[PDB]
Parts: C-alpha cells; sequence; structure tokens
C-alpha cells in the first residue's frame, strides 16, 4: 500500500530562488498520457 | 485521517524502506496528484483511506474523495512558482517564466526544471497561492534537459 505525508503548506514566497528558461516546443501528446517533440 | 489543506508527500513500503513516488495537493478535502503516481491504487492518511473518484490516463490527473478542484490557469505572461517537494529534501519553493507547448489542440503553458521522478505532481503556483497545475509529465528536449508541463484538470 501506498501513504500520504504533509510537506507544507501553498503559498507564495517572495525571494525564491529565479532560475529556468522559457522554450517554445512543438509537441504531440498521445493516448497514453506520453508528450512526444515534433520536428 | 489527516486531511488539512497543503501539499503531501505520496510514498510507498513495497521497494527498499520508504520510497517518495510522487506529490500530491490536498484542497477542500480532494487530494489531486498525477496518474503515473499511484496508477490509480487507494492511499492511506494515518489511519483513514482515500479511494480514487475521477482519473484519466492521457491527462495523467487523478482525485480522491471528490471531482478535480483546482481551476486557477496561467496567464501567458507571469512568472510562477513550483512549490518543489523533493524526495528526501524539504518543500522548496522555485520561481520560473513558463515557455510553451505547441500541440495541435491548444498551447499549454511548460516550466523547464528538472527534478527527480519522485517529486512528480508537486504543484504550480500564481501570485496569490492559487494552483495552476502539476509538474511531472512532460519532454526531454535535444540538450537533454527536462521539461514538464503545467498539467491543469477541470472543475465540474
Ligand atoms: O514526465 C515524466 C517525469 C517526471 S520527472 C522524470 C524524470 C525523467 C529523467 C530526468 N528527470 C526526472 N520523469 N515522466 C515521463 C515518463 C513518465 C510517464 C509515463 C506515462 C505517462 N505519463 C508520464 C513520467
Amino acid at each position: 500500500d501506498m501513504y500520504i505525508e504533509r510537506a507544507g503548506d501553498i503559498t507564495w514566497e517572495k525571494d525564491a530562488e529565479v532560475t529556468g528558461n522559457s522554450p517554445r516546443l512543438d509537441v504531440a501528446l498521445d493516448e497514453s498520457g506520453d508528450f512526444s517533440l515534433v520536428e | 485521517g489527516e486531511t488539512t489543506d497543503g501539499v503531501y508527500r505520496v510514498m510507498t513500503r513495497r521497494l527498499l524502506g520508504s520510497t517518495q513516488v510522487g506529490v500530491g495537493v490536498m484542497q477542500e478535502g480532494v487530494f489531486h496528484t498525477m496518474w503515473h503516481v499511484t496508477k490509480g491504487a487507494a492511499l492511506r492518511s494515518g489511519e483513514g483511506r482515500l479511494d480514487p473518484y475521477w482519473g484519466d490516463v492521457k491527462q495523467d490527473l487523478v482525485s480522491y474523495c471528490g471531482p478535480w478542484k483546482l481551476d486557477a490557469a496561467w496567464d501567458g505572461l507571469s512568472e510562477v512558482q513550483l512549490l518543489a517537494v523533493p524526495p528526501g529534501e524539504r518543500a522548496k519553493n522555485i520561481q520560473t517564466l513558463p515557455g510553451i507547448f505547441k500541440t495541435k489542440d491548444g498551447d499549454i503553458g511548460a516550466v523547464a526544471l528538472d527534478y527527480p521522478a519522485g517529486t512528480s505532481g508537486s504543484p504550480i503556483l500564481d501570485k496569490c497561492g492559487r494552483v495552476i497545475g502539476l509538474y511531472g509529465n512532460g519532454v526531454v528536449i535535444k540538450n537533454g534537459s527536462y521539461v514538464s508541463a503545467i498539467t491543469q484538470g477541470k472543475r465540474e
């Protein structure tokens, strides 16, 4: 069996670590929920 | 049992000791997580039982105790926060500007943040702390980095 355990509140926190680029990718979504890259 | 609002870790004892398989969001008495984490299986909360209510493999989403409740969405302009709950590590807010997943059925926001498989289910939040989607279903791009969609369900 699987079980759940609390990890924290859902709150916006100012002065957080800002990282990660913003790409525009042409993708596809299959019947099985898998995301594919279209080229 | 424990139904207090917030972010939760999804664990198991089927393998070596305790192992984090994913993350979920409790909201309005409904546990929202990604399908690939639980595969539809029931959960235990303290001495309680979380039995599935709605789930969909194409969307990769599953809600326990009730219907999907999270209904906010990225405005296509603002920066957002992945409240990422990593395995073995404490919850951590990471701010970023999401990109786009151009599909034949519409655009979807996407966070370019690489985290271990057990982080799947972690919420993406807007400036008001409103849940705009879950992290954990995406793709691997040309340079090898991982780009996950902002997966959001439908409120009924
Ligand atoms: O998006 C992920 C994922 C999240 S973090 C993660 C790993 C991958 C290696 C580096 N980053 C950590 N993998 N899935 C794709 C395969 C899998 C699935 C299968 C069927 C349907 N939906 C999803 C989960």
